[PDB]
């Protein structure tokens, strides 16, 4: 049933843990106990921009990821509409959370329009470039500015296009 | 005592195209990375770890055709297996 | 007859080091990253794909010394599983 | 045995080999025959520089991955102390080989001194840098510069210094 808490996401039974746990020895990530962890997820999504196109469907997107996440157990943060700086601010702040020494990984997801250099900001124009950096969110989120998601899973998931390139090339069969 | 740990370990990035290319969207349908990833996500949370996932997505973009994208993993310093265990 | 076809697919890419971060070698016994990833090679070729083998690599890394390094790797795009399959 | 052309290879049994293609259904890359096929591999190794420190002990890498890419199948073309412009040359060669069209796939082995931006050729200086980035490796090998590889695992192998920092931060137990 999608009623309870894990949603549409298929359940691992005991019986497919136990067998994930047998046939690899000690190479899997540990997982707290589920009563006393506190799991954190940030969604930083951009939809409204000053200079560039709206981003219809946006909504689509937050809902999806935010119910997916909650889902797999994390207590999920949604934050809109940021400049570079803003979204700085916000990953140094998720950074400083205390949860995350009780938890035992993290998501971070990142959505906007985007170019080769990296995410844009809701100021971005091509005049005036307002651009979050892939390096700087790993930087952000690193053992030393991080320190509390040492030896935990940190992933990122971008949506953003990375230049204007249609990404394709023709052959002949 | 203090003990030296790497400065950067156990990440994995997840991007929905390779470098100079588009990544697609639709106006009701949302993002198609976003979209692909929930639905790959609640299927093999279950039974394959994150690496496997996103490897499963980028397969299903294999195919291109008018709107096209690769999704690319980037710098992964994962050093075990990442499993959600779903339901635990 | 013309068929479209991503302009980059089938890649991975493995690295020494993390970014920013030195990598390491021994005037007799060379680069400790090459060396490690034949050891690797050698022993689990036959058994896993290419990017368990460097997430093996990784691991072995894990617990830092005098001389640390986080072997990364980048820009993936393999939608299979790479098995070498030594022997056939 | 280490005497055959495997070498310390350890080999994939017949019986491995079909508990590898039933594990998994259609998702792993299809090998060629043994006997018609012809996998390429590229070794570039900068040793000797011009203004920069010696590499001691890069022929045991040579040696290492020499060996052990032959042992997997591969021929392997050895290349030594290029410019950045001369290994750029190089791939564009190794690129239009022919071999590659009746190959299942290639490997690339990047060895030199680098930095933050990339892989040091032979004339490299702090004054004139001499650097080879992996964005272009990358778009030398593509669909668009090699055609031949389409839908072949490509894997490179970079030995390289990525920066000058140690890698490290503290932490008290």
């Amino acid at each position: 049933t999608s009623s309870g808490s894990e949603g549409n996401v298929k359940l691992c039974s005991l019986e497919e843990a136990q067998r994930i746990w047998k046939q690899k020895s000690a190479e899997i990530y540990p997982i707290m106990d589920k009563s006393s962890r506190t799991r954190l997820a940030l969604i930083i999504c951009n939809e409204e921009f000053d200079s560039i196109p709206r981003r219809t469907g946006a909504e689509v997107d937050i809902t999806g990821m935010t119910m997916l996440l909650q889902n797999l157990g994390y207590s999920v943060d949604v934050k809109k509409n940021l400049t570079a700086s803003d979204m700085t601010t916000e990953l140094e702040a998720f950074a400083h959370r205390p949860e995350h020494k009780t938890s035992d990984s993290t998501f971070l997801v990142f959505m906007s329009h985007g170019i080769r250099e990296g995410i844009c900001g809701k100021k971005h124009s091509e005049q005036v470039p307002d651009i979050l950096q892939l390096n700087a969110i790993f930087n952000m989120l690193n053992t030393k500015n991080c320190p509390s998601l040492k030896d935990k899973p940190k992933v990122i998931i971008i949506q953003a296009a990375r230049g204007d390139s249609p990404g394709v090339v023709w052959f002949k069969d | 005592a203090i003990k030296k740990a790497h400065i950067e370990k156990d990440f994995i990035a997840f991007c929905s195209s390779t470098p100079d290319n588009v990544s697609w969207r639709h106006p009701t349908m949302g993002s198609v990375f976003i979209g692909r990833l929930i639905e790959h996500m609640q299927e093999y949370a279950c039974s394959c770890d994150v690496e496997e996932i996103f490897r499963k997505v980028r397969f299903s973009f294999e195919q291109p055709d008018g709107r096209a994208q690769m999704p690319t993993t980037e710098r992964v310093t994962l050093t075990r297996c990442f499993y959600l265990f779903p339901g635990h």
